[PDB]
């Protein structure tokens, strides 16, 4: 929820049952059993590099949007402001006049 | 279009400061968010 | 103490008579008898309130926001009755009391004080609603003179360095208290978190005193110190590292 | 004049009078009642009150100073939610709007027109708000108090737990003068205290 | 319930993560995952990534780079925050940041 | 004889001499850390804990008073905020006065260390902590406690710490 | 008032007035005295000196030229150093912006209480800027001469290489007119063109 926006993200979650158990228990499984931890290391990796990337779009569209916000408060709500301040002056300043 | 047309009083001058002194604050407050969400940014995208 | 009372159904005239009143006083125990002297005005917004109605009474039309025009010069002429004189031991500080109407600093009655004086001192509706006592904001707050007012034999040696210190962390303070609004508390930095817990115990404890609570300037500076070993020694960058050396340490 | 305090019948009143009960057209606007501003409304007479304070209600004027606390700490976090929504905010920063919404619209918050609240007692409204800031402190000691523990309180989980305290507390406001004798208002808002404390005790 | 991870790559590639535990059938008997046949036409590569970007159970695509680039309209046409989308080196094909969509959207980089 | 430190210490050479006596055979020969200092670092109880948090250790609290004397405690775990007592029984008090003297465990009771947000403590049996410590690390307290069954340690049961340092061994 | 150029008096004295030395509390703030704001700060004088200048100065109006267009790249380049950070920037623009913060810290800075900067004459001035300026030009050549090769010259490259030049045009301001003479001074900085201009042809 950092500065006030939810940013997703995902968690590697291991639900312990190996659906390929048994393969290659005929021959290659020693070999086998390496390439398993090999992809798993590489699909923990993976969750982290779609983590990183859910993240990076929604910040780039969040900073964006944060970014627009800002730059119509500088450059119209604030001159808006400005200039009726200033002919609140003026105005304030005729009627001091007038009188 | 160029102007909020509240109309010119003392009030007028009340309530134009106090805007003033709000949008300067969120400004500041969008601006620190911006900030915030930068450095994460920049951070992730070296990760 | 001399105290001069104008009540508010006191006559007006006698509104206007009364500061002068006071620093022709102050003028003789300063200049004649070589007494230092602090002048307190206490209203000087019931003052220009005095300047319309003797205005009007002379049938003299109005200038800016109804002030007589010559309200610069009467001012003067209250405050400039003040300063050290060349062969007397004698000295008339004022502290002006001035009541902003509608809390607006660009009001006549601020802005020509703000022109004729060395200096300001706000106190703050934010500050006293937080039941903070006495509630000068020392942000917008400044003493023109202070440079000369403090330092080795005037007061201590640090002071002149504490203050400008002070100042700077109580600033980052309101800052990082705005930032920890936006981000939550687990994105500020270790440094954000003391600037914050500095500006806590600043208001708690420096600003804070109590209508009875008689400090000393060496009281004041070691409640300074007191907040600002907080920090990591290299962390009050704008302290000499010989005054860190000498003060810093406990 | 429009409703403006600049006004010159305004700003010599303003500079004579000990007391301004400054009414404000936004609270009127959402008809709140009886829509004095606890902002800008002042009184010099607490300098001289705090010694019949400390005579006849020992408890109140702490209560006083962190209600006024509570309120103005409600203004600072909500013109920081109508920008950045209510994430950023720290869970005393919840609970201090919690207790500052009860305190505005349960304790500040009076109707002229309903038997039992048409006047207020003083045994009464010190009562209201003496909970209320129990309240505060306990729900925040709460969330202090679990500050780095294997569980951390929060609303939502006060919200939970307290539900009953929180309809109780509201529901003071309807205790009746004329029906129920001060010393069972007081009676029932001790209950409360009760109530609250072993509560909070099922948080802690 | 959580979500699942989908695959697009060559025999290799979605066999390594077949043993890395990721592969499963939806209840309606609809894999998590394509082997691509050089055989296969990009229009059903296409449409099967439409599938998954589109389907509520697909949290993640991994794709090979290769194919990344042959898909490469409709890879850089999703734009949705919530399937996010990994282009992924292979034994014969370029390296894991080549042409990469990311990088390319992103502008601090080096 | 006495262990080497990364840094400079509330402790004399003299100190660390008597203290490598008396620790527990974990904790001696070993080279010391710092894992906290009012000098080195930021002086206040959250910045103790800030610091404290990232290790997984015995550590050593030494205190120096306003009345120069050297005191504190030997803790079998981190300085952290706590629901309960923590620690173990090779926790004990120290003071020099003038040499080094310890109270080790009792066996009484299980009060050996607590952490709070406003303060920091060792020893219980009613009011009296072995050791308390004020949010800002300026007051302290110190009573005989059946904890412990210890002296005062500090030189008045009431004190200022003028400077506080929290040492891990590594 | 608050620095609003609109006030009567300020807005009429600038209609008049040919020179504007806009001093400025951010920079006397920063200490960077004699804190004048090269940015707002203007003379229409300019013209009115090229008979002066022509005779006894005749580089100096390139000299000065170039100076104000360095310090304004340089504060345009600080746009796209907020934006993407200074590691982004082309090899030309790195050494602007090191150039420009060497005119700005080592030639409009000046302190006034020591021996050295008490005064500064303006032959000593022209001297230091035309040193900063012919290093520049140098410096800017050897990038640009080595845009497309194999070896391409940066900033970083002249620093490790000379950076004893970058070192010597920081010292130039040291020289005094009481110890040193007027043609110990220019010779001092017409060995520093010499310095420069070998230390340049070692890379280009």
């Amino acid at each position: 929820n950092v500065a006030g926006v939810t940013l997703p993200v995902f968690e590697h979650y291991h639900e312990g049952t190996d659906s390929y158990e048994l393969t290659g228990l005929a021959r290659g499984g020693e070999q086998l059993a390496k390439l398993k931890r090999n992809y798993a290391k590489a699909v923990e990796l993976l969750v982290e590099l779609a983590s990183l990337q859910t993240s990076f779009v929604t910040l780039d569209e969040a900073i964006k949007i944060t970014n627009r916000r800002v730059n119509a408060i500088e450059h119209v709500i604030i001159p808006r402001i400005e200039r009726t301040l200033a002919y609140i002056i003026t105005e304030l300043d005729e009627r001091e006049r007038e009188e | 279009k160029d102007r909020i047309e509240i109309f010119p009083s003392r009030m007028a001058q009340t309530i134009m400061k106090a805007r003033l002194k709000g949008a300067q604050t969120g400004r500041n407050l969008l601006k620190k968010k911006s900030d915030a969400l930068t450095l994460r940014f920049r951070q992730i995208l070296k990760k | 103490v001399c105290l001069f009372l104008n009540l508010a159904n006191d006559p007006t005239i006698e509104r206007i008579i009364t500061p002068r009143l006071a620093l022709t006083t102050a003028e003789f125990l300063a200049y004649q008898c070589e007494k230092h002297v602090l002048v307190i005005l206490t209203d000087m917004s019931s003052y220009a309130e005095a300047l319309r109605e003797v205005s009007a009474a002379r049938e003299e039309v109005p200038g800016r926001r109804g002030f007589p025009g010559y309200m610069y010069t009467d001012l003067a002429t209250i405050y400039e009755r003040a300063g050290r004189v060349e062969g007397r031991n004698g000295s008339i500080t004022q502290i002006p009391i001035l009541t902003m109407p509608n809390d607006d600093i660009t009001h006549p009655i601020p802005d020509l004080t703000g022109y004729i004086t060395e200096g300001q001192i706000y106190v703050d509706r934010q500050l006293h609603n937080r039941q903070i006592y006495p509630p000068i904001n020392v942000l917008p707050s400044l003493s023109r003179l202070m440079k000369s007012a403090i330092g080795e034999g005037m007061t201590r040696k640090d002071h002149a360095d504490v203050s400008n210190q002070l100042y700077a962390c109580y600033a980052i303070g309101k800052d990082v208290q705005a930032m920890k609004a936006v981000v939550g508390e687990e994105a500020l930095t270790s440094d954000d978190l003391l600037y914050l817990e500095f500006l806590q115990k600043f208001e708690k404890n420096f600003i804070t005193q109590g209508p009875y609570e008689n400090r000393t300037v060496y009281e004041t500076l070691d409640i300074g110190w007191q907040l600002l070993r907080i920090f990591p020694k290299e962390m009050l960058k704008r302290i000499p590292q010989s005054t860190l050396s000498e003060f810093y340490p406990r | 004049p429009g409703g403006d305090f600049s006004d010159p019948v305004t700003s010599a009143t303003l500079g004579i009078v000990q007391v301004f009960w400054g009414l404000d057209k936004k609270l009127a606007q959402r008809k709140h009642f009886p829509s004095v501003n606890w902002l800008i409304s002042y009184s010099k007479y607490m300098r001289a009150l705090d010694e019949y304070y400390d005579k006849h209600f020992t408890e109140f004027v702490p209560l006083r100073t962190k209600a006024k606390e509570i309120l103005q700490e409600e203004e600072d976090l909500a013109e920081i939610v109508q920008l950045v929504g209510k994430a950023s905010l720290a869970e005393t920063d919840k609970i201090t709007l919690e207790v500052a919404k009860l305190i505005k619209d349960d304790f500040l918050q009076q109707n002229g027109y309903t038997p039992y609240d048409r006047f207020c007692p003083f045994y009464k409204t010190v009562g209201m708000l003496s909970n209320m800031i129990s309240f505060y402190d306990m729900a925040r000691r709460a969330v202090e108090t679990t500050a780095q523990s294997d569980n951390k309180i929060t609303w939502s989980i006060i919200r939970e737990h307290m539900g009953e305290i929180l309809y109780k507390l509201s529901s003071m406001k309807f205790k009746d003068p004329v029906k129920d004798g001060e010393a069972k208002i007081k009676a029932d808002y001790a209950q409360l205290l009760e109530d609250m404390q072993n509560a909070f005790r099922s948080l802690e | 319930r959580g979500k699942l991870i989908a695959v697009i790559g060559d025999e290799d590639t979605v066999t390594g993560f077949l043993l890395g535990g990721i592969g499963e059938l939806n209840k309606n008997r609809h894999p998590n995952f394509l082997v691509v046949e050089k055989d296969t036409t990009i229009n059903e590569i296409e449409d099967t990534f439409r599938q998954f970007l589109n389907r509520d159970d697909i949290g993640i695509i991994l794709i090979n780079q290769y194919i990344a680039e042959m898909v490469r309209h409709a890879l850089d046409a999703h734009q949705r925050s919530i399937p996010a989308v990994l282009e992924i080196p292979s034994k014969e094909h370029p390296y894991d940041a080549a042409k990469d969509s990311i990088l390319r959207r992103a502008k601090g980089m080096f | 004889l006495p262990i080497l430190q990364s840094h400079s210490a509330l402790l004399e050479n003299m100190h660390i001499e008597q203290l490598a006596r008396r620790l527990p055979a974990r904790v001696q020969g070993y080279p010391w850390r710092l894992a906290y200092s009012t000098l080195e670092h930021g002086t206040s109880l959250k910045t103790l804990y800030r610091k404290s948090a990232s290790l997984d250790s015995p550590v050593l609290l030494v205190i120096k008073d306003m009345d120069n004397q050297i005191f504190g405690a030997y803790a079998t775990h981190p300085f952290r905020f706590s629901d309960h007592y923590y620690g173990t029984g090779e926790t004990f008090l120290y003071t020099f006065s003038p040499n080094f003297k310890v109270f080790k465990w009792s066996g009484e009771n299980s009060y050996f260390i607590n952490g709070d947000i406003s303060s920091l403590e060792l020893g219980g049996g009613g009011g009296r902590f072995g050791l308390w410590l004020d949010a800002d690390l300026y007051h302290g307290r110190s009573n005989s406690c059946s904890t412990f069954n210890n002296d005062i340690l500090s030189k008045k049961e009431d004190f200022i710490v003028q400077d506080l340092e929290v040492w891990t061994f590594e």
